[PDB]
């Protein structure tokens, strides 16, 4: 196929996770 | 008596733009792979 790169700016790659211990 | 002659009626077949028409196209996202030399998240331990 023919490949594609994402615009997604630095500010947006931020992720926060919330879990339990298992 | 009348002849329909000139009065026939009239089909109807769309021009379907189908034989040009684009794709639908999937995405993969091309992982960084593990396989590959990936790095490791440093659990570290104490020598005490």
């Amino acid at each position: 196929g023919t490949l594609k790169t994402s615009n997604l700016p630095e500010e947006l790659r931020k992720v926060f996770i919330t879990y339990s211990m298992d | 008596v009348r002849e329909p002659g000139s009065q026939a009626c009239l089909a109807i077949d769309p021009l379907v733009g189908e034989e040009g028409g684009a794709a639908v196209a999937k995405l993969e996202p091309h992982l960084q792979p593990r396989g590959q030399p990936a790095p490791q998240p440093l659990h570290t331990l104490v020598l005490a």
